[PDB]
Order: C-alpha cells, then structure tokens, then sequence
C-alpha cells in the first residue's frame, strides 16, 4: 500500500494523511522505526490510527505505511513447547536480543524461519485438492504433525517436492493455478474457522477428580466455569487438570497472571512425568503470557489468538482442552478501551459488548467433524475471578448461562483441609441427562441411580447438619447418627483426592463405581442392623470401616478383587454382630 | 438483613444512574465546543 | 535557541502557539515573558496547525505579543548516579538543598521498558523491618509489593519514617559475604504539607540514616505535572541501582491518593471524559505502570521491593483507588483506629492483614522452623479472644469457663505487649521469643496447631 | 517573602473546651468546621474572633448574611479584649461581602484578607485569619467556568479547584520575618457542603492539608446539644508537639488526664454499640457504670452555652480542674462496684450534681470550690 | 409475520412461544446505544416500551375470521428483581403473567409454579 | 372562555366504598390513581365509567392495550344507563390511541378529550373525563424532545412536563358558563411509576 | 436563628429561653425511649423511662395541637410549666434553682 505522512499526534492516537484506499482494522506500522496500529476511522482522506507503544518521542512528517492484513496468527509446525505474547511474539528470541527488557519496535517472527523438518508427501500429480484436506505430514518431537490445506483454497495439483529435509519457506505443492502452499497459512483471529457440521453431547471430558467426573461432569465439547479465591489451592487443581485429562494437546492463556507458571510447570512437569511418555509436559503446550504492564490490544489479542490456535489443533483432528484464566482480568481491558473510544457505558461502567464478546468467545467451543472427515472438540474451563467474590457483577452474570457446568472453589473448605476444595451445594452441572446413555453404555447399568442415591445422601446430611452443632452429636436418635456417620465415611473417603500421591490422583470411571457400590452397600447393612436395634457402637468400631477407609489408596490393578473381597466382607462382616 | 440489603441496593442503583447522565451532558458539551472552535480560525 | 514566536491563545493552563511542526510530541519547553522570568512547559496535541503547550506553574503576566517558546529536550530525562546516595531532589528533579550539583553518568528516560516474564525468578528470601506484627504474622520477603492502608487521622508519616530507619536485611541466617549485599532506601514523598517535610528532614537527620536514603520531596503546593513525574524518577533511581550495582532496594511512595487526583486533575484539564466514578478510565494502566516496576530477575543479585503508603478516603474498601491497589498488589496491612484511640503505638490491626508471598519467605534456612505454625496459633487465639470479650461484657464472667477466662487474659496480653512496642527495634528472634512466651499463657493440647518436637524445646 | 518557617509549639487558646483539651491547634496551624444547615458554623468563628488569645483578627465573611455581618459592627465596640482593656473593635479588620454583592468579589475578598495577615504577621504580631464558607468561592470558580465554556471535573467545578486550595491553605504558619522577629497566620476556614455529606470534592480537597478537623454533627445541633462537636469523625495532629507546653504550662500528669478521657469515651462507644442491640438493663455493673460516666463526661465536660455570663470562657486550669474531679469519682466508684454497692446509689449520690454544676462556678472561686468537692468526693464515697 | 399469514388467511390456530426475551432486549439496547439516543432506565433506551409493545400487540382474534394467535413470551428475571425495566415493560404490556418459584424448585418439585404471585 | 369559577359543594358518586366513604372527591375535583403493574387501575377505571353519577363520560386512552377498547365496545351496548334506562354506551365517547398506533397522537388525544369535555360542559351538562397513562404521554412528549436534540432534565424528561401537567388539571373545575347555567369537568388521570 | 436577641429577661419574661432549651432536651429523651420500647416491650421499663415517655405524649396532645385558638405567651408559658412540672425536679439541669422554685 502507499505510504502517508502523519498529521496530528495526540497520545495514542495518529492521524494519517493521503490515504485513500486504507481498509479498516488493518496493521500499520506508524513512524520511523515501526509502531504497529490499527486503523479504527476513515473520513475523506484520513484515517485514525490507534498505536500499540508510547508514541512519545514522534515528530509530523514521518512516514506511515499500511500492511492490508488484519491482525492474524502464523498456525503452523513449530508452537508446541513454546511462550508467546498476546499477538504471538516468542518471548525467549526476544529476549537473545534486547537483554532483560523488552524495547519499542522489536520485530520477531513466531515461528521459527531456519529450522528444518522431515517433509513426507501424501499426494501426487494430477491430483485434486480442496480446502481442509491433507498434503503431507511432519514429525514434531512427540507426535506426527500434519499439514492441512488453507481453507477457501483449491485447485489441481501440479508438483510436489520429494521426501527430505525443507524448512517453513520451500513451497512444498504448487497448485495449477501457479499458486504456491508453504508448510504454514495465516488465518484472522475475529473469525472461526469452517467445519462441515458440530455434533452434540455424547461423551465425558473425564477429568481426573472423582468430584468431578462423577457429580458434575462436561460432555467433551463443554464450557465449564470455575471462580477461585484466594488461598483456595486452584493452581494445583489446574495443573492436575492439564496433566491427566484425557485431551492430546493443552493451552494456557493468561491475561494478568504470574510468571510463576513459567518456572512452575516448565520445571516441575518434565524432571516429573508426563503420564504416558514420561518426557516433559511441556511438549503438548502453547503456554501464552501477560502481565499487567502490556498493552490492551495485546490482552485482548490473548484471549483470541489462544482461541484460534486451539480451533487450529483441532481442525487437524486432535482433542483439545482450553484454560482461559482471568476473564475479569480480559473483560477490565476491554473496558478500558471502551473508555478509551468515548463511549457510552452500561450498568457498572463495562460497554454494551461484554455479553456478545464472551458468547463470541465461549460459542467457539464443541465437538465437530472437520473438514477432510475426521473428529475435534475443544473444551474451555475459564477462571472468574471477581474483585470481591460476588456471583452478580455482569462478567460472572454473563458468564452463567453462557457456561454449562460451574465448579464453586471456595476457601473454608481448604482451611478444613478438605482438598480439592468444591463447594457441592453450590456447585452444579447440567450435562447429566443427555449423558446417561454413555453411562449405561460403558461404566454399568445401575450408575445413574448410585448416583442419584449418593447425591441424596449428601443432601440430607447437610439439611441435618443444620442444628447438629446447637446440641452436639450425641443427643440425637440412631438413624440420624448414623446418617451423619455415613455422610462422614462418603465425604472423607471418596469425595477427597491426595493429588500428590503416586496411585491416587487418577481415580478411573470403574474405581469410582466401586467405591461408590461398597459405601451404598455398608450403609444397606448398617440400616438392615440399627433396624433390628444394635448398638450405634459396634456400627462404628467394625473393621469393613477401615477396610473402605483405604480404598482409594489401592492402586488399579488390584481393584477388582479388592472390590470383590470387600464387600463379600461387608456382607459377611455384617451378620455375626 | 434482607430489608438492609435491599434498601443499598436501590440507593446503589439510584447514585449509578447519576451519573450516565452526567457523561452524556459532557460529551454533548464537547461536541458544541468542537463545532464552536471548529470555526474560530480568525476573527 | 530563542526561536517560536507567534504564539495565538492563552486560556489557564493551555497556550496554543501557531505554525511550529518541528516539536516532538512530549517535549519539554520553556516560556520566556517579556520580563525575563521563566517558566515551564510540555508539548501536547502537536499538528501541522499549531501545538498546544501545557505550562507548569501559572501564566500571571503573559501576553500575546512578547511572548517565545525555545527547546529543552525531546524527552524527559534524569541524570542518576551512585553520588546520589546522601542527597535531597524535588520532584523535577533539582536538588531542594546546599549541596552543589553532581554530573551523571547517563541520562536514563524516566518510563517505559516492562520488564519480561520470561526473565524473572520466585521471591524466596526475607527482609526484617523491627516491627514485631509485620515481622511474626505479615512477613515482607523481597521482590513483592505490599500496601499500607492508613487512615486519616492515623499515624502514616511516622510509621514510614521507623521503617526507613529500622530496616534493614539479615544475611546471617543465610549465609555468604557480609560486605556483600549492600542496603538502600529510595523514600518518595509527594503531596506533603510543610509540617512534614521538617518532620522527615528531622526524622532523618536524628539517627542519620540519611547516609544511604534519597529523598525526593514534592511539598503540596508545587504544579501537579511533578507530583505526575515523582514516583518515575523514584523508581528510576532505584532501579538502576538495584539492577546495576547489586544493590537491596526499597522504596516507600507516600499518598498515592494525591498522585490519583493529580492524575484525574490533569486528565480533565487535559478534556478526557473521566471513565468511572469521575477517575479517568486508564487509572488501572497508570497504576500498574509503577506497581510493577519492582520485582527479581535471574542472573542479577539485586532487588526492588514496594510499600505503597495510601489512605483510604472516607473509610471504604470499594473506592477505586484501593479497589485497583488490592487488585494489582499482592497483599495489605491495616492501621486500626480504634487501637490509636485505645493509645497503642504502631496500631496495626493483625486480623484483615495478609501477605500473600509470606510462605515462601519463611522456614529452615530462612528464619526459623516453628515461624508459619507460631503465626497461625497466635491468629486463632487473638480472634478467639477478641470474640469473647463482647461475649463477656454481654453475659458476665460468672458463666466463663477456664479455657475463656485464660483466652482473654491472652488477647489482652497480647494487645499491651506484641503490637504496642513504641520506637524499638525487636530483631526476629527478639520477635519470636515474646511471641513463645505469650503463648506459654495457655496450656498444652489448646496449641492445636503446633508441633509437639517444637513444644517442647520452647514454651 | 520570609527567612524560614519555624515549628509550631505553642497553643492557640479558644475558650472552648473541646477545641482545647481534645483537639488541640498550634499557633501556626489550620482548621475547617464543616457541616450542614443549622450546626453553628458562625457561632462558633464568632467566639474564637472575641475570646481567641491573639493580638489582631481578620474575620473574612465571602457569601454570608447581612444580619450575621451586622451584629459584630453593633456589639464589638461595646466588649472588652482580654489583654488590654480596651474596645474588642481596636484588633478588627473585618472584611464584608454579603450574598447579594458581584460575584467575583469573593475571591477578590480571600485573597485581600489573606494579604492582610500577611502584612500583620511580618510587622510582628499573632494574626488570627477566619475565611468563612470557603464554599461560596468554589461555587463563584463554578460560575466563571460556566461562563467560560470549559470542561468540568466532577460535579462542575473546575480542574483547578485543589491548587487554589492548597495554595491559599499553605501561606499560614508561623514564621520569622526579614526583620528578625516572630508572627503567626491561623486560618479557621468553615465548609458547607451541598447536603452534608462529606464526599463533595471541597469536603475532600480540603482534608488532606489541614491539621485538626472539626466535624460538626446534625443531630446533636437538633437535640439542642451545642457545640455539635462530633467526638469521633474529628482528629488532631497537632497534639504530641505541645505536651512540653502543656507540662510547662499547666500541670503535669495533664496529658495523662486526657488520654485516660479520650480512651474512657472512645471505649465507651464500643459498649455503646452492645448497648443498643439488647438494652440497657442486660448489662453487667462495670458495663453500665461505664456509661453513666460516658454519660456523665458528655454532658458535664464537652457542653458549652456561648450565652453564659461565666461558661463562656473556660481556662486550661479548670478543664484541668474538671477532668480530675471526674476521674476520681469513677475511680472510687469502681473500687465501690467491686465491693458490692449497687449501681442506683452509686449514681443517687449527690456528688453527681455537685460535679455536674461545677461548671457554672466564676473562675476566682475554683481553686477553693474544687478543693471542697474533691476532699467530699474522697469522703462520701467511703462512708457507704 | 409467518404467525398472523397462516393465522388470519389459512384459518389455522397458531402459538407462538419466543424464549428469552432478555436476550432481545440487550440485544436492542446494544443496538441502539451506538447512535447516542439519551439512554432511558439503566442502559435500556427510552422506547423500549414502545419496541416491546410493537411486537407483543400483534397476538388476537378478528371477527369475521375463524383464527387466532396466541402468545407465550418467557423470559428471566435478570436477579430475580420483579423491578427490572424488562420485566416491568412486560407485565405493563401484556394480561396475566405465570411466574416460575425458586423455593420448589430446592424440595424437587417440578414444573416448579408458585400460584400465590401469578393470575391470568 | 368561562364567566367565573365556583367552588364544588357536592360529591363525586362512583360506587366503590373506599372512594365514595374515606377518600372522596367534589364533583369539580381532580384525582390520580398511581400504582405497579397488576393491581387493577384498568378494572377501577372502567368501573367508574360504567357506575358513576355524571351525565356524560369521555374516555380517553393513550398507550393502553387495546384489548380494554374492545371490552369496552363490547360490552356497554348492553348495559343500561342508571339515570335514564337507555343503553350505557350512549353517553360515551371514548378515544382510542392504543400502543402500537403512532406515537404523538398520543398528545393529539389527550387535549381532544379535554376539548370534548370542555364543550360538553359548555352545554350545561356535568362530565367526567377519565385520562390513562399521562406517563404515556410523557414518554411521547420525552421522545419528540430528544429528537429536536435539546438538553434535558432528571430522567430524560424535557424541563416543561410539570407546566404542561398543570395546564392540563387546571383545565378541570365546576363553572358557570357564558349561558348562565353551570357544568363540571370531573379528572381521573392514571399515572404508571 | 434571631431568636436569643429578640427574647429574655425584659422583653418577654426572664425564664423563656430555659424552658425552650428543657423542653427540647426532654423530648429527644422520650423520642429516644419511643425507639427503645420498639426494640424491648413496654413492660421491661424502668420507671423514669415510662415518664418520659407519657411527657412525649402529652406535649405532641396538649403543648402542639391547639385548633384554631389564639393563645398568648403567657398562657403558652403556664401550659409548659404545667407539663414540664410533671417531671421530677432535680431532674432538669437546664433551668436555675430560683425559677425552678417560683414556678412549679
Ligand atoms: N455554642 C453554642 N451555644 C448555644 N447555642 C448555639 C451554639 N452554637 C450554635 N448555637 C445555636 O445554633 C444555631 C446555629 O446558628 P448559625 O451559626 O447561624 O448556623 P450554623 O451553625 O449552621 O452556621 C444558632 O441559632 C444558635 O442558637
């Protein structure tokens, strides 16, 4: 595009002068040394252009010089095991050059420029090739890479190139059109990518956390909520998260948060295990950063670039598992530049967008077939964290019923010790129902009922713990004490996961139903018993206690004929006395 | 406590309410003194 | 040199000056009458047209006919040193003082550069300050920002000046070079009356830890651009120090509600459209631009740790200014005026205080081993007391037990001899021993959360 | 122009007891008195302008009324200053600009009184500067504004309002002239604000860069309860420089006096709080004995009816007087409390009365009417 | 459109259900906020009224004709507030409300309906 | 154009207990019935339209749902007057502007039905006009304004609604007309917080 | 506000302003006590309270509602004294022992 000459300089604004032509929302490198903007206003000859960087020091009369290309990310081999700012700038080869700081003007390319990889073809000649499809394919340490087509491009083959070694700039294909398909494309963050069709609800994200997995669970293209005090242990339960789920690639967007993921999972996760390689964890993340001294266009470029680069791993026929964290933190950038662009606001100051950007943001999620028949989900668990803790401010009342299932972290019960901390009376989940079949399918017959009936269990425990307290746990009549003893057995026994230990983090769907049959079956017996009228002593000083006591610290081998012991045990066990 | 509750709410709505009004009467103020000096070049 | 004539309106603060294209935007001028007496300036809204200048002071005696604007620099700069270790700046950064003018080494722009994520490290170590609260139950390792939410009748311009002369850092548990880590305080007053201007020059001067303080004064009827530019050159100074000479820092900014209404101040003299609750909507930005500057890196050995001290302004937790403070911070510390009324001196309220970064500052090889398990009992029996004592004056200590009766002789113990302790100095294991022995007052199995192998070689 | 400014270390007499004992002003200091409609923000200025202890007095009326401005030119050349014997009208310059006047007469008028003490001060003697509703020349900067078409910080008035503020409350204090003598410049500046509330942006620049504060309450100006001084929203700084001129001065465990009052009352209020959510009867004996000494110091000690002909000028030796017949009372009546006495003869015991009406004693017959009361005191309270 | 076509030419007996008419509302405010239009009741414009009336009046029975349309607009209380503009536009404008109960819904009672606060 | 104005000596009977025992009104009065939705201001309204003591009644509705119009239309032919015994609905002459119409007739009507009361009293008869939603009409009169883009008052609200309220209840009192004879203009105007 | 120059001793009568100033004290007391019988109950008070309470009482029926009636400050003064005598003496610190005993 023509260049142009600055004409006023007022803040971060620029208004440039002889620019007839210019698009809208378009990079331009304003100034001497490159100040990349965004062109928001066009009027005659002119066009408002919002900058990124100080714009202190510039002078009227510099050039300004547009680029035609609004704001994409380079998807392509090479951002596994790899940091990246809000508009996908690599943080380490940033900092090879300006030292510990990070200077104005700065210009790195995401992905590496003069690496080279094993290209092995899978067309030839002649051939016909339409957009989604695959042309080759390129191991990147961990698992075989492929190398889709940019949507929206066809043609028919003309040439390949044959098996070797080539870097992201040899044209790999050459359609007959003259067209040349380089190992990677660009593709505009504010724009989803195209599928044939998205499925529905079918099959469970399986987490990990007995809680969970079996009480609140999330079909594989979900949107849970999860809000986080502070002193509530969530980092842990994040990592925990990102180290068992069943998902092939993880990425992280933070917008805000610390520079203690950085040493944390880079340092823990690979001198500990990757769960199926063994090798560091970070060779199936694409880690994103921020703090709060970066600009806003770079938060907001987070939130989204994570975004597209998840739907990107999808589309090549992976499962995907998203962890947005501070959406708060996004929505207070947002409002500022709301502010920032003179306008009229809504209740509590956000713009009249904060509920069509987050629906925008979380509608981007779900199970799908793309566009060369395969399958891809991407799930989305972000973090609301609100400045005092109040579930009516408008980030978290949009982002209840934007979100399925919500996971109330809450901090007494990390001061009770009961970790992980979820609040099960105010937690809730709705994707039960359209779930059950897989349920009844793969796990047992009777799964939604065990369910139902622990659920209930719970719930009078608690409506009984309303006045236990007032006269202590010892004036009230054998049924009640019981109760409350079984409540005691569930709730410290199966609902509570050392996720440190080396064969208790990863409770399987089999395992929980074991658990869970065991305990139905001794409250059965102990009911059978205090109604014939034994003692409410010998209940509790038995040994099948004890014996479902360490069942979860048993390790997935043996299960089944500890299940099978056990409760011929109970059964046995609960007759003599 | 709930009647307590109730009555910040409403007083919190009504201060929340005054002050849109405010930023409208200041952006409509900034417009007139655009359109004004707009024209003050010389005179 | 003496060029740029032809300026075409005055009005308060602005001065539109006509054709002059060659300005960088940002600049810094000077304003020559027709008298000889000068003024200030900063170029702001440059175009092709003409370029709204914004003097510092006043505009009393300026006319459109004698009247020039001459060049100083294209940016704001200051001229920093290790020579300016005993010396006395104001807000420009002049010297207030008798002292002669140093020569700098170069010439640093006084913003910018954030630092990168990538090259940082984790605050581990812990500085001790002599106060025993902010040292058993609030502990201030290095590398972390931590507020003082004072009052406005409470006492905040005297706890400051005990911290600044009290702290200092303590390499002897560690262990390594003594003559190794040196120590720097960087006090930043701004919006200061004169009462307290001769208070802290005295403060100073009486034990003389001036030797190794840099003052920066902004006495509150100065201009405001300068209580804008203060905490800048604060930081500057202190990390330049810090991250070039190896260099302990710590810097203590005084009122940030006043550098906040400066800020709202200029921005509506400046026609912004003030975002929310009549602040400017990129308070937050502002804000973390100097709540962040402070922090450790890898491969350096310095630091540079924050104790913002703001006031709350009619007594509230959900005024912007503490609301985006506590947002962006990592921590609190809560004077309590009715411990002032009560004549307790320093009055820190322990129970709503909290230091997020505390855990990883504390433990074997740091201090102590029973330092985290001493401050969680000392917190449940300060608030089991506390709840009692209204308890009592409702019911009467005719229907106590011992266990409440021995609580509340505790709380109150606790309040006349750990948080009133006046102009000492308690070191850490002076701190933790008065701690041991007013927990000794209870008896064993009530300490249900120490552990017996520190039971017993203490208490 | 001046050399340098000292440090203030000397009171500034008032009369009034709470403004003296509680909250005290140096001789170089500031103040503001804000409240609402109806609280005595002129009576109040009015007797600090006729039984201060300075030497000259400005008083600066800018938007006041005409029959406020008018009953001091009939009376104070009828009263006689207390240092001289002559007319009180021979150390006025006051300076009148009623609420009917221009408009832009009313900064004009700040700034030509405050020009005037500074006149006043480098000749040598101790001015006493009184801006009345500083209010009135916010809300002139508003109109200006107005006029001028600009664009306004919170509420219209105009982004300049704090530094006029600060620079008009930062030219007082005591100092020593080019001549090599000493003066002082107190300023007493009253505030208004639009309801009450302190939230207006004069009501907030003007904390901050002052040094007592002097909050005035509506409902104890409703109960007739004059002065309306609330005794826990205001605060002093001023009160750890003068207890060397308080030990020289007046007596010696003074200060100790007043922290004992200041921590009777401000503890008190706590129980206050209990208090209202049972009922006064569910307390134990201490606790109600608490406050009926509460009650007793708050209408006893902290009440002053500036229509008098002897409590309208209380002196630091009787505050002093009245404070140590209070503290032992409840002294002995706690020891009483522990013994077993009930709380209804405690407080039927006539020296209740006499310590009450202790205050509208002439200040010749104190030093022996206090003598008296206090051996009585000593005696009636161990005879039960 | 559809609804009156088939409704008051075919003869049919048509029900017209529109979910979340919350969502139409912010959608409308959203809409109308970026031409500057003086913002009536807490971000809502001031023909809000005006907007909801034009669309809900177009639901009844000619004579002549043998139609009818009939309408059941939900909608959700945005905080459980029966004093929220959309809410009051509604019950303003339309003849009889039905209103779901959040204490039935806790005891497992369902379609959970409080028949105390509603009428036709 | 009036001769002078008495002062109304006599009751105002609609037939509800409340309003003809605790609370009445002469019958040259003004009233006003404010109130949140769903409380029964339409059923009171049509009540005293339907039993009231006046000879003549003139509805007015501006931004009511049509629905009332319609039950009203049908539903008086077949009533009976309580003075005379002829059909109810003739002396009626209700105006209908209802909520999806157009929106400053709502204005146009309410001072159509002034003037129709006034000429009816001018006659020598007593009427009772009976206004609805004059919050309605504030809202056209809010609408027009903000469209000649002029500044306005608390709430949007242009700052000339209280003098054009009063002009409109003043027109409403018991007179002697330029015939000799007197009339009443009864008003009932409905509000909607 | 012009009230303490326009009225006392040699204009109306030398008592007036001290039974102003008794009667406003002792009715904030007994609107204070109206306040304490919503909290507690009528019968769990003390026996001055209850006298507070009926003084309240009777000034809001006899000292403020007056008709149509042209009084005088004379008769309005016997009236306050009336009511003011229905509290004990030695229980009003405002008004000076000498008047206290003329007018009773
Ligand atoms: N020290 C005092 N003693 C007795 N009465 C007082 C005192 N101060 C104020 N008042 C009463 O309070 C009223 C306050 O008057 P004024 O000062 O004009 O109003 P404001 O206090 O609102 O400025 C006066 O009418 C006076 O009767």
């Amino acid at each position: 595009m023509i260049q142009g000459v600055i004409q006023k300089i007022a803040g971060p604004a620029v208004i440039a002068k002889g620019m007839l032509g210019a698009r809208m929302y378009d990079i331009c490198k304003v100034g001497e040394e490159g100040l990349v903007g965004e062109i928001i206003r066009l009027d005659g000859d002119t066009a408002f252009v919002q900058v990124y960087e100080d714009t202190s020091g510039l002078k009227v009369g510099e050039p300004v010089v547009s680029t035609g290309l609004p704001l994409a990310v380079e998807l392509g081999p090479g951002m596994l095991n790899g940091i990246y700012d809000g508009i996908q700038r690599p943080l380490e080869r940033i900092r090879e050059k300006t030292g510990i700081y990070i200077t104005r003007g700065v210009v790195v390319h995401a992905l590496d420029r003069e690496k080279k990889w094993a290209w092995t073809p899978m067309v030839k000649p002649g051939d016909e090739v339409r957009g989604g499809m695959v042309l080759g394919t390129v191991p990147e340490f961990g698992f075989t890479h492929k190398i889709l087509v940019p949507p929206d491009v066809r043609g028919r083959v003309k040439e390949v190139k044959p098996a070797g070694e080539y870097t992201v700039e040899e044209p790999v294909v050459v359609l007959e059109d003259g067209t040349e398909l380089k190992m990677y494309h660009t593709w505009p963050v504010r724009r989803a990518r195209p599928v044939q069709r998205k499925l529905d609800p079918n099959t469970p994200f399986l987490t990990g956390m007995r809680i969970l997995d079996v009480l609140f669970p999330v079909a594989m293209g979900g949107t849970a909520a999860i809000p986080g005090p502070f002193g509530s242990g969530k980092t842990v339960t994040q990592q925990s998260l990102a180290k068992w789920s069943n998902a092939d690639v993880v990425v992280y967007v933070g917008c805000g948060e610390r520079g203690n993921e950085m040493t944390d999972v880079l340092v823990e996760f690979p001198e500990l295990t990757d769960p199926k390689t063994g090798g560091p964890l970070m060779h199936r993340t694409v880690l994103i950063a921020n703090t709060s001294n970066m600009p806003v266009a770079a938060r907001e470029a987070s939130i989204y670039v994570g975004v597209t680069i998840a739907e990107y791993f999808r589309d090549q026929g992976f499962s995907v598992a998203l962890m947005a964290d501070s959406t708060s933190r996004w929505a207070e950038a947002l409002r500022e530049i709301s502010s920032r662009l003179e306008e009229m606001p809504a209740e509590e100051g956000y713009p009249p967008y904060l509920a069509a950007r987050l629906a925008a943001f979380y509608e981007r999620a779900g199970k799908v077939i793309t566009l060369g028949g395969e399958e891809g989900a991407v799930t989305i668990v972000g973090a609301v964290s609100p400045p005092g803790g109040d579930m009516s401010e408008p980030v978290t009342q949009s982002t209840l019923r934007i979100v399925g299932a919500f996971w109330r972290l809450d901090a007494s019960l990390a001061f009770r010790r009961h970790f992980p901390a979820i609040n099960w009376n105010g937690s809730y989940s709705l994707f039960t129902s359209a779930l059950d079949p897989w349920y009844r399918e793969n796990v047992a017959e009777d799964y939604p009922e065990l369910r139902d009936a622990i659920s209930e269990l719970l719930q009078r425990e608690a409506g009984l713990q309303e006045i236990v307290q007032l006269v202590g746990p010892d004036a009230l009549q054998d049924a009640e004490r019981l109760v409350i003893e079984v409540g005691r057995i569930i709730r410290e026994d199966f609902l509570q996961q050392n996720a440190y230990h080396e064969v208790d983090a990863y409770c399987s769907m089999k395992k929980a139903y074991g658990i869970m049959k065991m305990i139905l079956a001794f409250y059965k017996e102990a009911e059978a018993a205090i109604k014939r009228g034994v003692s409410i002593d010998e209940i509790l000083q038995l040994p099948v206690l004890e014996r479902i006591g360490r069942a979860r610290y048993v390790s997935e081998e043996e299960f089944p004929a500890y299940f099978e012991e056990a409760m011929k045990e109970i059964q046995g066990a609960f007759k003599a006395l | 406590i709930p009647g307590i509750r109730a009555q910040i709410r409403f007083i919190q709505q009504v201060l929340e309410q005054r002050e849109r009004e405010d930023t409208f009467r200041l952006k409509r103020i900034k417009g007139k003194i655009e359109a004004r000096e707009a024209e003050e070049e010389g005179g | 040199k003496k060029e740029y004539t032809g300026i075409t309106y005055i009005s308060g603060p602005l001065l539109f000056v006509e054709n002059a294209k060659d300005l960088a935007y940002g600049a810094i001028v000077d304003i020559k009458d027709g008298t000889g007496r000068v003024r200030g300036g900063q170029v702001i809204e440059v175009s092709e047209e003409y370029a709204v200048i914004q003097v510092f002071e006043e505009t009393t005696g300026l006319d459109l006919a004698t009247t020039s604007v001459s060049l100083v620099e294209d940016v704001a700069r200051l001229g920093v040193s290790k020579e300016m270790l005993g010396r006395r700046f104001n807000g420009i950064g002049k010297p207030i003082d008798g002292l002669p003018p140093i020569t700098p080494e170069k010439r640093l722009p006084i913003t910018g550069l954030p630092l990168n994520p990538v090259a940082r490290r984790k605050p581990e170590q812990f500085i001790q300050t002599g106060i025993s609260t902010i040292d058993v139950m609030n502990t201030l390792v290095r590398g972390q920002k931590l507020p003082i939410f004072s009052g406005s009748g409470l006492p905040a311009n005297e706890i400051a000046a005990q911290i600044a002369r009290q702290a200092t850092v303590r390499p002897d548990l560690s262990g390594e070079g003594e003559k190794e880590e040196p120590f720097a305080v960087v006090f930043a007053a701004m919006g200061i009356t004169q009462r307290e201007l001769s208070y802290f020059i005295q403060e100073f001067e009486r034990t003389g830890a001036l030797s190794r303080s840099v003052l920066f004064l902004n006495k509150a009827d100065d201009p405001t651009i300068e209580r804008i530019l203060t905490p800048r050159m604060a930081l500057t100074v202190a990390e330049y120090l810090a991250f070039e000479h190896d260099y302990h820092v710590l810097v203590i900014l005084t009122d940030m509600t006043n550098y906040c209404e400066a800020l709202r101040e200029i921005g509506a003299a400046r026609e912004e459209i003030p975002g929310r609750r009549g602040y400017p909507g990129y308070m937050y930005t502002d804000l973390a631009t100097i709540y962040e500057r402070a922090g450790v890196v890898e491969g350096k050995k310095g630091s540079v740790t924050q104790i913002p001290i703001l006031s709350m302004p009619d007594d509230d937790r959900t005024h912007p200014i503490p609301d985006l403070t506590g947002y962006i911070t990592e921590g609190q510390i809560q004077l309590s005026r009715e411990l002032h009324r009560k004549g307790i001196y320093p009055p820190i309220d322990p129970l709503p205080s909290l230091s997020r970064l505390m855990n990883n500052g504390v433990g074997k090889g740091k201090t102590r081993e029973d330092h985290k398990q001493v401050s969680d009992q000392l917190y449940s029996a300060y608030a089991n007391g506390v709840d009692i004592r209204k308890l009592v004056a409702i019911i009467g200590e005719d229907a106590l037990t011992e266990n409440d009766r021995r609580y509340l002789q505790f709380a109150d113990a606790f309040e006349r001899f750990f948080i009133n302790q006046g102009q000492q100095n308690r070191s850490i294991e002076e701190s933790l021993q008065i701690a041991w022995a007013l927990l000794s007052m209870l008896p064993q199995g009530e300490l249900k959360r120490i552990s017996k192998d520190h039971i017993g070689k203490y208490y």
